[PDB]
């Protein structure tokens, strides 16, 4: 079949490119309807939906079907689009034009607002498949131990302001993946708190959080529980503490 | 223009030039000082592309090319219809790409995400500039740089490897080639098991995390985490660019000869020199 | 002379495992050395000594 | 000690033991040596 | 300011042994090693392992062309160690030569390529099978399954496929280090430059966009790592701002996003296409073009 | 004699798809080795037998 | 003769499918082989014998 | 005795189809190549 | 006494169809080797 | 003498599995030297000694 | 002790058969050589 | 008189396998060296000595 | 004392009969060197 | 001198085991580049004294 | 300092330590002079 051109200079290699270039459009649509699972309808500012929703149309909804009872998620769906959604926000507007920033009214740290933001996850742990809290503390979990590294417990935490506020106590640990998630801070105060792993270095004699200053760590969202955190509650902790790289840089020093 | 849920993180900050100034949007798009600037040299660039081949007389936009000056020109500027037009379009395309990963630290910034995307991102900016700048200025010329054409700089890279003859020999290219392959599949293969676990068979209910570290420990043996994957993939990439980088930096630098002839060091080892048989004895 | 501390501080297997590994690839890099050179050859020597 | 935790009396046995081994691998090594110098002098 | 490159903090306990649904608990084993070098960037459980049909199967057949390349390396090397480590990238079990076509092969050289590609053969399909048995047992999706597929019939094309259109296996790929290097360089070269190949640059495109995606996406999962970004499929069902404020990055650079979800079909895709399409173009050389510099000199886009 | 006492120590699953790709992979493989020899290819022997 | 005891040792549903698959795979490559040689391919031969 | 879940008279049942099928192949397998034989032989 | 945990008396039973179809394999290829020679020796 | 607690130290099914895939690897090595060498090579001398 | 909990009635049993059958194969392998060494020398 | 304590600083398990790899690959590389020289190459050396 | 755990008794035990396998095979090991020795000297 | 404080800042082990390996490779480093000055090699020096 | 307990032992290890190095360079040079009256580079 070669220089066998059904019509022109048309064989079969530019049949193929051409049978690509039409396979491509189609997946290209496809991936781009699958992407829109979540986010859409579009919004405006005034939490209205907007005259424009793209050129691509939202997909059908498909369903999740969770184990441990948690039910069935449909995507897309109005109710996840609602239990995600935040309400009562504490910001005011920068302009009326559309395209400006907003700016929080009061602290966006407590305010969860910015990169301090939470979405509204379901009040209920992480599981595995069999049924456990996916994060535990290491106490709670049979058989972990530090089989590498530093040990963190009991090192002092310096915080942005390069003060020290506290002593890490526990480690909370993923048990399925076994690794380090969250680690306990003894506040001076008398209150424990959670902090990201991620957000946290271990020198060889403190723990750094260059996120959070000193005034911070003590309205860090609490659990409502000392042997479990829920997916709500982590992203509370981890927003508010992220949100310090921007709403506590004026007192980081170093 | 908004996500249901975009505008609780349109606040204010991460901006490391202007402050009020430039913190804004364009439908979906961030525009800072490096977004206008990006901008500008991007329809520079473009622009300028466009008259060159006007120029030229070529509206193909798989013939366009953009060709360097010459070699005996060496480092000086050319004239605009010589190679001047690359020159500029050279420099825009790198005030363009650093302003866009500035741009993205911005963003990240004002996002409260880490720093890790403009820096992955400036492998591929440094690759790049390995081609036009530093290799050209080791070399003496900008004549050896690889023209802006669809096609054109294909004709490049094969004379460009050609003169060393196979350019298959090179190691740090092998290492590149070899980063490439792992990458590639090591992507599709966290892309099926997510989906595999996330879209199981009809009738079941949705996996976790155990299901996928079981998937590849029952196939494989290791199951190496879905933070693990990430940075693997992620250093793949970033390893098999500065391979690349390093294979060309060296090229005509320190090597002038063909990359088959480097191996044969290990063949006139003096102790299995002489010994006859095989394909070098 | 006061060496026998030297296991009072070094773990007999890991050292133990190491000796041998190195003994063994000295003694094939010595053999190697030898056969490199015509001379000192033992199999070559052999096949002129008795003509073979 | 506290780097592997034996004792006087414990290395001193397991340092007779080494030796032992150690002098009967270089008296055969030694013998070797000196059929090889016969056969072929190195000097 | 830590990027999660590294892990500082190592802890495990009991190994786990994996999960019930469906498997043959008696084909996996119960030997588990932790190795804390893996620890420092990934997990450091070695095992378990699942043994059964298929993988026997597969590990017999792959063993056996190994040893069948190894062997001809020993001969062609006149059994001498040192010139088996001298000459190891320079000897190859080479292709069939041209006079025998497509039959068996008269040779020793062609009839021990002939069998260790049967080995191959049934070693690769074997471990297809496999994949898809050990995801069907875990009731998992068969994703992995048909990406892997892409990557057979790219190899198909070169060993089976295309030696039979084109009428023979001297056109397959030598059993070497540098011969099949030499023998992309020859293809490349006997079929003008396969640069003009358009399914080659396809394949490329898609190359060069897995590191580009995965490069963005591990990125991504770091940067969001702090938020629980690398919890996936917990976040697919139950979002949270990781999610979003990965998506809002990529809508704010680029103007669209994906989902969390969504990316990693983007992923599978990249992946299979650079296979898919490097088969088709290695289908069409030969058999449908023998140049292609000329090719593209007709089609529009090499100058005359 | 007490060979069956293989089977206490064996699985016979295990053993079995064992024995059978060995020897399938093992069939094949003397065959393609008799037809790499135009001797004893009983193809080629049978035509030049009949005439042909 | 007590051969039924072989499905007491794997369950039929992936061995059928297995067989079918061998069998498949087989055939093809017999009536490759015999392709492969102008004795035994069916189609030259006719082709030769009617005269076309 | 069992491995995968089966009766004794269930394995019957699944060996008599089985055999029945499998002869009815190598009966159609057998006229072919008597065919073959006698219209191009090759031993 | 068992790893597998079977009993002697199912081993027994297990080798001993084992070996009558080990038996009638081993007795095909005879045939076919005794054959074969007769056709085209190799020793 | 003593040697059957080798079968106390290290298992047996392990151990026989590594005996099979040994032998079977050593057989073929030997039968495949015996192959390389024009003489040795049975296939070829028996082609030889019967004229054909 | 005994690394794999097994008893020494069981290991000499054990080895009994594995002798038994070492012997058979060396036997065949011995016969096979004779025959080799008879049509085609090697030493 | 005293190297039965060796026993109690190593495993024997591992170092038997080790023992057996050990030994297994330096027969086989001395044999090989052998076989690589036409002389000590004993299959040529006795298609010489019978003239065959 | 002992890192592994064995008694100084199954450690005698161990290592004689790790001797008497020693001793096999370097005494099969001498006889074959004598033999090629013999058939083929190289020194 | 007071040099005895050396090792309480270094660990003894890593200190003998980074020790051991940098003499070996120094010692072997020394007698290689000896090889390969014609004049200092033992061996060929062995060599031309005698009449090999 | 850093090991904790060589406050003291340091001096037994110190002693241990000169024996031996002291016995290997005894070896080293009798051999060096010995080259160098067996081949002389100097
Ligand atoms: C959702 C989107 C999905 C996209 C993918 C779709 C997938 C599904 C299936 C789609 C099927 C599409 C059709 C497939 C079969 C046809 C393939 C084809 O087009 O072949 C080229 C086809 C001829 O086939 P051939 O066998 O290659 O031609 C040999 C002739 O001898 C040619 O020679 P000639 O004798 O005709 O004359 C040659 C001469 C004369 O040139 C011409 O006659 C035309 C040359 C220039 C054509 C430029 C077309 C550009 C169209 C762009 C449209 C806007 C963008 C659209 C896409 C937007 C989104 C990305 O050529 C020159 O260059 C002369 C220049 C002046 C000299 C003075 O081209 C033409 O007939 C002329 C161009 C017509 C427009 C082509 C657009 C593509
Ligand atoms: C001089 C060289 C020629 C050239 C000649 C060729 C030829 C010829 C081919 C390509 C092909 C490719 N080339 Mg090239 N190539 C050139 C120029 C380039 C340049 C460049 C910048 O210059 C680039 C970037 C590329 C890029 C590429 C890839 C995009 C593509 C192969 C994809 C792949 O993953 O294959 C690798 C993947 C596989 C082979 C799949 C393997 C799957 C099997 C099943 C593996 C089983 C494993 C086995 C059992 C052993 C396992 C071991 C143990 C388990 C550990 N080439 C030049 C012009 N190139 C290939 C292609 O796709 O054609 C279009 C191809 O055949
Ligand atoms: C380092 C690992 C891989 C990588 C990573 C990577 N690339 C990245 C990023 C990352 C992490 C981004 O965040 C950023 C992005 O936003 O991607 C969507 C990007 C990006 N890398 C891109 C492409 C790209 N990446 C590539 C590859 C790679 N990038 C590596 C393999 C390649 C190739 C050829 O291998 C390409 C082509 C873009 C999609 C984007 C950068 C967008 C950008 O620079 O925007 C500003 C500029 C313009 C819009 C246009 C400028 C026009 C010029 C003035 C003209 C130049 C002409 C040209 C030279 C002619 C060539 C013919
Ligand atoms: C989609 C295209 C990409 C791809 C994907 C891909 N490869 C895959 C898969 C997937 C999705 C698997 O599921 C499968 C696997 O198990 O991966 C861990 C595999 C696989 N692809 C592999 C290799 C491989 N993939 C490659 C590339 C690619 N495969 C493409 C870039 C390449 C090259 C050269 O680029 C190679 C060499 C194996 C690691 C594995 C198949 C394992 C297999 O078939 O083994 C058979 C043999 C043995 C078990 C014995 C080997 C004996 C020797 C000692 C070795
Ligand atoms: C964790 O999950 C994830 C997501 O989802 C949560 C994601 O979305 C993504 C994102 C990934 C995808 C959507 C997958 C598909 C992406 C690719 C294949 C990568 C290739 C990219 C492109 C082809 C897009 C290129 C687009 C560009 C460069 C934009 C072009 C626009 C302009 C030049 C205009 C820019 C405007 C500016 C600067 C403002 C204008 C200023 C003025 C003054 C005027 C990832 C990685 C991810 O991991
Ligand atoms: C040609 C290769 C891509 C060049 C860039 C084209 C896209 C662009 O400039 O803007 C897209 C613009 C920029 O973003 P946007 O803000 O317009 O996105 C709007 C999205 N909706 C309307 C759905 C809300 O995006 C789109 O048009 C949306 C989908 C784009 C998907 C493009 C994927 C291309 C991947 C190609 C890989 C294969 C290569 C072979
Ligand atoms: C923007 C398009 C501008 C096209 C300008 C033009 O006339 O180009 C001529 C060329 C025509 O090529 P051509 O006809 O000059 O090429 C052959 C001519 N000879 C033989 C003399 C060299 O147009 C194109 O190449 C159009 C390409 C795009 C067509 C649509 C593709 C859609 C699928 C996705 C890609
Ligand atoms: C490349 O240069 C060349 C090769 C040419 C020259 C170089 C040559 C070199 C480097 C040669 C080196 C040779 C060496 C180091 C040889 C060492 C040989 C040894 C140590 C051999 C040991 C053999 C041991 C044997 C055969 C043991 C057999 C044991 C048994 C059969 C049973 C053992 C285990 C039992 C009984 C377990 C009982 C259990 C209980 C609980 C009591
Ligand atoms: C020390 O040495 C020992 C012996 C111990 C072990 C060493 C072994 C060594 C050194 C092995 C080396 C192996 C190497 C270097 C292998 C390299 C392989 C490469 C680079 C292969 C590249 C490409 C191969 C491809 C694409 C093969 C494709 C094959 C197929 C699609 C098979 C199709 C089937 C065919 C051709 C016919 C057979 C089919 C039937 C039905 C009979
Ligand atoms: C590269 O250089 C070449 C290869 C050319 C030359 C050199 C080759 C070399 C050095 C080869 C050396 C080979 C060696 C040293 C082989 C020596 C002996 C071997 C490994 C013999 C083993 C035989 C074992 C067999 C046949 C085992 C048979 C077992 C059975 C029949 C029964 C299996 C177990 C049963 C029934 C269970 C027992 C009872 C209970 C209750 C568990
Ligand atoms: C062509 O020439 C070019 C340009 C290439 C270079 C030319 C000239 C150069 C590069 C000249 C360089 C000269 C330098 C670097 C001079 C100084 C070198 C030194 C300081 C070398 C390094 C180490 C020396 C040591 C460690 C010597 C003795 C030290 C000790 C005994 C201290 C150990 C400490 C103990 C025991 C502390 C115990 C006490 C307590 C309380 C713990
Ligand atoms: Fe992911």
């Amino acid at each position: 079949m070669v220089g066998v051109n059904f019509f022109g200079d048309f064989d079969l290699a530019s049949l193929a490119i051409w049978s690509f270039w039409g396979f491509l459009a189609f997946l290209i649509y496809y991936l781009q309807t699958e992407n829109m699972r979540e986010g859409y309808p579009l919004e405006m500012e005034d939490g209205s939906v907007a005259p424009n929703q793209g050129l691509f149309p939202v997909p059908k909804p498909k369903t999740f079907k969770l184990p441990n009872g948690r039910g069935e998620i449909v995507m897309p769906s109005a109710e996840n689009e609602a239990a995600h959604r935040r309400n009562d926000l504490a910001l005011a507007r920068t302009s009326v034009s559309e395209g400006f920033p907003h700016a929080p009214t009061g602290n966006a740290l407590v305010d969860g607002v910015g990169p301090a933001s939470w979405v509204p996850r379901r009040d209920e742990p992480e599981l595995d498949a069999h049924g456990h809290n996916k994060i535990m503390p290491m106490a709670l979990a049979k058989g972990f131990n530090v089989t590498a590294g530093r040990d963190p417990r009991g090192l002092p935490v310096q915080a942005a302001d390069l003060e020290v506020v506290g002593r890490v106590s526990e480690l909370w640990v993923d048990v399925p993946e076994q690794m380090v998630r969250y680690l306990e801070i003894d506040l001076n105060s008398g209150k424990k708190r959670l902090v990201p792993m991620t957000l946290a270095k271990i020198w060889a004699d403190r723990v750094r959080v260059n996120a959070i200053a000193s005034d911070s760590f003590e309205n860090i969202p609490a659990t409502r529980s000392a042997s479990e955190v829920t997916k709500l509650e982590e992203d509370k902790i981890s927003g508010y503490v992220a949100g310090g790289w921007l709403y506590d840089a004026d007192k980081r020093k170093r | 223009a908004l996500l249901s849920f975009e505008r609780k993180y349109r606040v204010p900050g991460g901006t490391l030039v202007g402050g009020n100034l430039f913190d804004f949007w364009v439908g979906p798009f961030y525009v800072g000082f490096f977004g206008v600037t990006t901008f500008f040299f991007a329809a520079l660039g473009t622009l300028l592309i466009l008259y060159g081949t006007a120029m030229e007389g070529v509206w193909n936009p798989q013939l366009i090319s953009i060709e360097p000056p010459s070699v005996e020109n060496g480092l000086a500027f050319a004239p605009l219809a010589e190679g001047g037009l690359w020159q500029l379009i050279t420099i825009c395309a790198l005030g363009a790409f650093i302003s866009w990963a500035l741009r993205e630290v911005e963003i990240c910034r004002k996002l409260g995400i880490g720093l890790h995307i403009p820096f992955a991102f400036s492998f591929a900016i440094l690759a790049y500039a390995v081609l036009v700048v530093f290799r050209p200025l080791l070399m003496g010329s900008w004549g050896y740089a690889f023209p802006y054409g669809i096609w054109t700089h294909l004709d490049w890279v094969s004379n460009t490897g050609y003169t060393y003859g196979n350019f298959h020999y090179n190691p740090a290219h092998m290492l590149g080639i070899s980063f490439f392959f792992t990458t590639a599949l090591a992507l599709a293969l966290h892309g099926a098991l997510v989906l595999s676990a996330a879209n199981p068979e009809k009738g079941q209910e949705m996996k976790t995390a155990d299901h996928e570290d079981t998937f590849f420990r029952d196939l494989v043996g290791y199951s190496i985490g879905t933070l693990g994957i990430h940075r693997l993939g992620l250093l793949l990439a970033l390893m098999a660019v500065f391979w690349s980088a390093v294979c060309m930096i060296i090229t005509g630098t320190i090597w002038f000869d063909q990359w088959s002839n480097w191996w044969y060091w290990w063949v006139e080892l003096p102790w299995w020199v002489d010994i006859p048989g095989g394909v070098n004895g | 002379s006061k060496f026998y501390k030297i296991w009072q501080v070094f773990d007999p297997r890991r050292v133990f495992v190491a000796q041998g590994v190195f003994l063994f690839l000295l003694a094939v890099m010595i053999h190697l050395i030898l056969l490199s050179k015509p001379d000192y050859n033992w199999l070559d020597v052999g096949t002129a000594k008795y003509g073979r | 000690l506290s780097f592997t935790g034996l004792s006087d009396e414990q290395a001193q046995e397991l340092h007779s033991v080494y030796m032992s081994g150690l002098w009967l691998f270089v008296t055969i090594a030694v013998i070797a040596h000196i059929a090889v110098y016969i056969w072929r002098p190195w000097l | 300011e830590y990027q999660n490159i590294f892990t500082q903090v190592q802890v495990g306990g009991a190994p786990e042994m994996g999960l019930v649904e469906g498997v043959d608990l008696s084909n996996r084993t119960k030997g588990t090693t932790n190795w804390t070098l893996l620890g420092w960037f990934g997990n450091a459980q070695i095992g378990p392992i699942y043994l059964g049909g298929w993988g026997t199967v597969s590990l017999i057949s792959g063993v056996l062309w190994f040893m069948t390349i190894g062997a001809w390396f020993w001969y062609e090397a006149g059994f001498n160690p040192a010139v088996f480590m001298r000459d190891l990238f320079y000897l190859s079990l080479d292709a069939p030569d041209a006079k025998y076509g497509l039959g068996v092969p008269r040779d020793a050289e062609g009839i021990m390529w002939f069998i260790a590609s049967f080995f191959m053969f049934v070693a690769v399909w074997s471990w297809w099978i496999r994949t898809y048995t050990r995801a069907a047992a875990l009731g998992m999706g068969k994703h992995t399954a048909w990406a892997f597929l892409s990557a057979i019939w790219l190899w198909m094309v070169l060993g089976f496929i295309r030696p039979i259109l084109m009428g023979s296996w001297s056109e397959a790929v030598p059993y070497g280090i540098f011969t099949h290097l030499d023998w992309t360089n020859n293809f490349s070269l006997t079929y003008g430059n396969l640069f003009y190949n358009p399914f080659h640059g396809l394949s490329i495109a898609f190359l060069y966009g897995s590191a580009l995606l995965f490069a963005m996406h591990g990125a991504t999962i770091l940067a969001v790592s702090r938020f629980g970004g690398d919890r996936e499929l917990e976040q697919i069902v139950d979002r949270g701002t990781a999610a979003e404020r990965a998506a809002l990055f990529w809508r704010w650079t680029m103007g669209f996003n994906a989902t969390m979800e969504g990316i990693h079909r983007w992923a599978w895709w990249f992946g299979v296409l650079v296979t898919l399409t490097g088969g088709i173009g290695i289908l069409l050389s030969g058999t449908v073009v023998d140049n292609w510099y000329v090719w593209a000199q007709v089609h529009g886009y090499a100058p005359v």
